C-alpha cells in the first residue's frame, strides 16, 4: 500500500544507492539473492520499498540512471548484482563532463524516455505511491543537469505526489571540480519550483561528524554514504514498523513547510558514536535531544544560533517512552540560545517508533537501543547560500568558463536569471524571520 | 564506449609510441605475441579503449604509424613489442623531410596524407563511441612539425567535436638538436592554437633533469626518457579504463581546465619518483605523494611555476586512498601559497581517484598545470625567430618549397597575442 520510490542520479546518486540498499535487505531479512528464508507468511513491514515475485524473489523499487558505464557496471558485478532488475540499471554512453548544459540539453535527451518510460512501470505496480526519493549531487553534470530536466518532467506527469530530495551541496571550502558554483546556482529553480521538500547536506560537515564521533581518521565515501542510509531509514520507519505516534510523510510536510517557497529543513541523527566510546556513556533520550542542536552535529556548515527556528520535528526510534520526550523537549524550550520565530509557538512535531536501529556488520556505529532524527527549518540556511553566490559572481564577472556552456545550447541570460532567483530566494529567507 | 584512436608522427613520434604501447600492455597483461595472460579479470573490463579484438584472444593496438622514411619504423618493428602492430597501419614514405617544415606540410607529406586518412577512417568507424584522437610528435622536427600538423588540421574538419590531444616534445631552451628549429617551432605552434583541445608541453631538457637529480641515473637512455612521458600519458586515461571514488574522462578534464579556448598548454608531471638508495627513506603517504607532485623539479616543462600563477591545476590519484585526506591536501596548498592562484577562480584544484595503481606501486598521481608561465617558453622561441628571420637567415630553404613570407609575420602575431593573452592573468 504505502510505497516509496527511489531515483539514484550520478556517480552521487548511484553510490549513496548501494549503501542505502545494503541497509533495507539487512534490516529487512533479505538475502543480496533477493530471498528471504524466514518465509517458512504475514509480514507486510517489506512492502515500502520491495515488491515480491511469485517465485519468492523480492525486488528494490528502485531507478539507477547515469550517463557514464562505469559505476553502474560495478553494481551488474559485484554482490548485489542478483538483487536488482537488469533493466532498472539504466546507463547511458559519455558524462555531461561536469557541464550542466550536456546533462540538461544535448545528452540527457538521448537517456530521458527510457528512465521516464521505467518510472512509468513501477508507478503502476503502486497503489498507494506516497512519493517520489531523489538522490543526487548539485557539482556534476549529470546530478544538477539531468535531475533538472528529469523533476521537471515529473511534475507534468505526477503533479500530486510528493517529490523529496535529498542532495549533495557543495562544501564552503573543499571541492573537486572548479565549475561547481556554475552547475549549483543553475540548479536552484528546479529545487525552488518542482522539490516538495529539500534535504541538503555537504560532505564537509559530515567529514567533520565522523573524525570527532567515530573516531576515523581517514574516511572515504563509503562511510559518509552510510551515515545518509541511516537518516532516511528514520524517515520511512513510521511507514515500516509499528509505534506509538506514526508519521506519514504528507503528515511530516505538513508541520514543517510554512509556506510554499520556504522548504529547506536540515536534517541531523543521533547518536553518532564508536562502539568504544558507547560504553562510556547513556544514551538517554534526553542527551540524544540536546546533541541534536548542537552546531557541531549539523550536516550543512551552518551554525543556527545566527538564525531561527520555524518548526522542528523529532523522530524517535526504539526504548523511548512519551514521558521523557515530554521533559526533554521542555528543557530546550528554556534555553535562550535557541530562539524560535514569534508567529509559531508550538515549534514541535513529535514521533515514536518502536523498532529500535539496525546495524551493518562491520560498521563504524554502535549497537545502540535508541536513537533520533531531527528535521529542522531555520533561516540560518541562507548563510549556506550567500557563501557561494560569492563564487559565482567572483568567477562569472569576467565569463571565466561561460564558452563551455554556451556551446552546448544553452544561452547566457540564464546565468543572470539564476543568480537573480537566488537573490530573491535569500531576501525571502531573511524577512520570514523578522518578528511581527 | 570510449575509444581512442593513436597517432605516431615522425621520428620522435614512433620512438615515443612504441614505449607507451609497452606501457600500457604491462598494465593489462598483453603478451609481446598479443595474447591475455593477466591474472585479473578486472584487466579485460576495459580493454576496448585500446585494443580492437580479433579472433582467439589475440589483441591489436588502435594505433597509427606515420613516417615519411621508414628507417626509424624498422628499428621499432625489431623491438620485442614490434610485433604487435598490424602490418596495414604502417604508413610511410621513401624521402624524408630534412627537418624542413614546407617540405612535410606542403610537398612531401601532402602526397602522403591520403594512405593516412583512409588508415584513419577505418579505424575510427569501427568504434562504438569514439572519444577522440591522440597525437605523439615533436615541434623542431620535419615530419613530425609539418606533417602532424597537416593531418590535425585535416581531421578536426572530418571530426569537429571529438577530443584532440597532442602530447609535443618542444625545443629545449639551452641547446638545440635542429638548426632551422625555431622556424619550425614557430610554424607549428600557430597550428595548434587553432585546431587542438589540449597540448602537454614536454621537454627534453626537463628530462635529463629528472633522470639526474631524482632518479640518479647515470646512463639514462632516450629509452628511459620515453617510459616518464608514457607514465603520464596512462595516468590522464586510466579513469576511462578502471573504476574509481571519482571518475574523470578527458573531457571532464578540459571543461575543468581551460577558462578561455586559446589557453589550452599544459605541463605535465609525475609522482612517486625515486633513487634505488632513498626508497628505503620514504614514508608512502599521500601528503608525500602530493609534495612531489608540486615541486617545480618534477615538471616535465621547462617553465617554472614560481614564475606566475596557476589558472587551473588537475591531479588524477591512482590507489586506494582516503577522499577527505585529498581532499584535504589540495585545499591546504592552496590557503598557504596564496600569491601563485589566480584571484577570480575560487577553487583552482580539479580530483580524481581511481582505484588501480600501476602494477608494483602503492600510490600514484599525474599532475595537469596550467600556468602563466608558459608564457615563457613562446616569448624565448619568440625572440630566436625575430633574430633569424630580420636577416632572412634560411628562408630560401622554405621559400623555395613555395611557401609565402607573408605566412611568417602571421605565425608571429598569433604567437605574439597567445604571450600577450596569458601576460594580462599574471
Ligand atoms: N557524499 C558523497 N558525495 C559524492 C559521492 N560521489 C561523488 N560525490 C560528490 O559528487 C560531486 C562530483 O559530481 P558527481 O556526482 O560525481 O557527478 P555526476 O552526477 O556523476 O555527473 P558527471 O560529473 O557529469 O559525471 C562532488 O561534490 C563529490 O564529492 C559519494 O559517494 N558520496
Ligand atoms: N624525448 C624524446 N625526444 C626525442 C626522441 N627522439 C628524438 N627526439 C627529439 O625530437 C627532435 C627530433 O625530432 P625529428 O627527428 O626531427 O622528428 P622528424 O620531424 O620526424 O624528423 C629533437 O629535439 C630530438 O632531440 C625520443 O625518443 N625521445
Ligand atoms: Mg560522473
Amino acid at each position: 500500500m504505502r510505497e516509496c520510490i527511489s531515483i539514484h542520479v550520478g556517480q552521487a546518486g548511484v553510490q549513496i544507492g548501494n549503501a542505502c540498499w545494503e541497509l533495507y535487505c539487512l534490516e529487512h531479512g533479505i538475502q543480496p539473492d533477493g530471498q528471504m528464508p524466514s518465509d517458512k507468511g504475514g509480514d507486510d513491514s517489506f512492502n515500502t520499498f520491495f515488491s515480491e515475485t511469485g517465485a519468492g524473489k523480492h525486488v528494490p523499487r528502485a531507478v539507477f540512471v547515469d550517463l557514464e558505464p562505469t559505476v553502474i557496471d560495478e553494481v551488474r558485478t559485484g554482490t548485489y548484482r542478483q538483487l536488482f532488475h537488469p533493466e532498472q540499471l539504466i546507463t547511458g554512453k559519455e558524462d555531461a563532463a561536469n557541464n550542466y548544459a550536456r546533462g540538461h540539453y544535448t545528452i540527457g535527451k538521448e537517456i530521458i524516455d527510457l528512465v521516464l518510460d521505467r518510472i512509468r512501470k513501477l508507478a503502476d505496480q503502486c497503489t498507494g505511491l506516497q512519493g517520489f526519493l531523489v538522490f543526487h549531487s548539485f557539482g556534476g553534470g549529470t546530478g544538477s543537469g539531468f535531475t533538472s530536466l528529469l523533476m521537471e518532467r515529473l511534475s507534468v506527469d505526477y503533479g500530486k505526489k510528493s517529490k523529496l530530495e535529498f542532495s549533495i551541496y557543495p562544501a564552503p571550502q573543499v571541492s573537486t571540480a572548479v565549475v561547481e558554483p556554475y552547475n549549483s546556482i543553475l540548479t536552484t529553480h528546479t529545487t525552488l519550483e518542482h522539490s516538495d521538500c529539500a534535504f541538503m547536506v555537504d560532505n564537509e560537515a559530515i567529514y567533520d561528524i565522523c573524525r570527532r564521533n567515530l573516531d576515523i581518521e581517514r574516511p572515504t565515501y563509503t562511510n559518509l554514504n552510510r551515515l545518509i542510509g541511516q537518516i532516511v531509514s528514520s524517515i520511512t520507519a513510521s511507514l515500516r514498523f509499528d509505534g506509538a505516534l506514526n508519521v506519514d510523510l504528507t503528515e511530516f510536510q505538513t508541520n514543517l513547510v510554512p509556506y510554499p517557497r520556504i522548504h529547506f529543513p536540515l536534517a541531523t541523527y543521533a547518536p553518532v558514536i564508536s562502539a568504544e566510546k558507547a560504553y562510556h556513556e547513556q544514551l538517554s533520550v534526553a542527551e540524544i535531544t540536546n546533541a541534536c542542536f548542537e552546531p557541531a552535529n549539523q550536516m550543512v556548515k551552518c551554525d543556527p544560533r545566527h538564525g531561527k527556528y520555524m518548526a522542528c520535528c523529532l523522530l524517535y526510534r526504539g526504548d523511548v517512552v512519551p514521558k521523557d520526550v515530554n521533559a526533554a523537549i521542555a528543557t530546550i524550550k528554556t534555553k535562550r540560545t535557541i530562539q524560535f520565530v514569534d508567529w509559531c509557538p508550538t515549534g514541535f512535531k513529535v514521533g515514536i517508533n518502536y523498532q529500535p536501529p539496525t546495524v551493518v556488520p562491520g560498521g563504524d556505529l554502535a549497537k545502540v537501543q535508541r536513537a533520533v532524527c531531527m528535521l529542522s527549518n531555520t533561516t540560518a540556511i541562507a548563510e549556506a547560500w550567500a557563501r557561494l553566490d560569492h563564487k559565482f559572481d567572483l568567477m562569472y564577472a569576467k565569463r571565466a568558463f561561460v564558452h563551455w556552456y554556451v556551446g552546448e545550447g544553452m544561452e547566457e541570460g540564464e546565468f543572470s536569471e539564476a543568480r537573480e532567483d537566488m537573490a530573491a530566494l535569500e531576501k525571502d529567507y531573511e524577512e520570514v524571520g523578522v518578528d511581527s | 564506449m570510449r575509444e581512442i584512436v593513436h597517432l605516431q608522427a615522425g621520428q620522435c613520434g614512433n620512438q615515443i609510441g612504441a614505449k607507451f604501447w609497452e606501457v600500457i600492455s604491462d598494465e593489462h597483461g598483453i603478451d609481446p605475441t598479443g595474447t591475455y595472460h593477466g591474472d585479473s579479470d578486472l584487466q579485460l573490463e576495459r580493454i576496448n579503449v585500446y585494443y580492437n579484438e580479433a579472433t582467439g584472444g589475440k589483441y591489436v593496438p588502435r594505433a597509427v604509424l606515420v613516417d615519411l622514411e621508414p628507417g626509424t619504423m624498422d628499428s621499432v618493428r625489431s623491438g620485442p613489442f614490434g610485433q604487435i602492430f598490424r602490418p596495414d597501419n604502417f604508413v610511410f614514405g621513401q624521402s624524408g623531410a630534412g627537418n624542413n617544415w614546407a617540405k612535410g606540410h606542403y610537398t612531401e607529406g601532402a602526397e602522403l596524407v591520403d594512405s593516412v586518412l583512409d588508415v584513419v577512417r577505418k579505424e575510427a568507424e569501427s568504434c562504438d563511441c569514439l572519444q577522440g584522437f591522440q597525437l605523439t610528435h615533436s615541434l623542431g622536427g620535419g615530419t613530425g612539425s609539418g606533417m602532424g600538423t597537416l593531418l590535425i588540421s585535416k581531421i578536426r574538419e572530418e571530426y569537429p567535436d571529438r577530443i584532440m590531444n597532442t602530447f609535443s616534445v618542444v625545443p629545449s631552451p639551452k641547446v638545440s638538436d635542429t638548426v632551422v628549429e625555431p622556424y619550425n617551432a614557430t610554424l607549428s605552434v600557430h597550428q595548434l592554437v587553432e585546431n587542438t583541445d589540449e597540448t602537454y608541453c614536454i621537454d627534453n631538457e626537463a628530462l635529463y633533469d629528472i633522470c639526474f637529480r631524482t632518479l640518479k641515473l647515470t646512463t639514462p637512455t632516450y629509452g628511459d626518457l620515453n617510459h616518464l612521458v608514457s607514465a603520464t600519458m596512462s595516468g590522464v586515461t586510466t579513469c576511462l579504463r578502471f573504476p574509481g571514488q571519482l571518475n574523470a574522462d578527458l573531457r571532464k578534464l578540459a571543461v575543468n581546465m581551460v577558462p578561455f579556448p586559446r589557453l589550452h598548454f599544459f605541463m605535465p608531471g609525475f609522482a612517486p619518483l625515486t633513487s634505488r638508495g632513498s626508497q628505503q627513506y620514504r614514508a608512502l603517504t599521500v601528503p608525500e605523494l602530493t609534495q612531489q607532485m608540486f615541486d617545480a623539479k618534477n615538471m616535465m616543462a621547462a617553465c617554472d611555476p614560481r614564475h606566475g600563477r596557476y589558472l587551473t591545476v588537475a591531479a588524477v590519484f591512482r590507489g586506494r586512498m582516503s577522499m577527505k585526506e585529498v581532499d584535504e591536501q589540495m585545499l591546504n596548498v592552496q590557503n598557504k601559497n596564496s600569491s601563485y592562484f589566480v584571484e577570480w577562480i575560487p577553487n583552482n584544484v580539479k580530483t580524481a581517484v581511481c582505484d588501480i595503481p600501476p602494477r608494483g606501486l602503492k600510490m600514484s598521481a599525474t599532475f595537469i598545470g596550467n600556468s602563466t608561465a608558459i608564457q615563457e617558453l613562446f616569448k624565448r622561441i619568440s625572440e630566436q625567430f625575430t633574430a633569424m628571420f630580420r636577416r632572412k637567415a634560411f628562408l630560401h630553404w622554405y621559400t623555395g618549397e613555395g611557401m609565402d613570407e607573408m605566412e611568417f609575420t602571421e605565425a608571429e602575431s598569433n604567437m605574439n597575442d597567445l604571450v600577450s593573452e596569458y601576460q594580462q592573468y599574471q
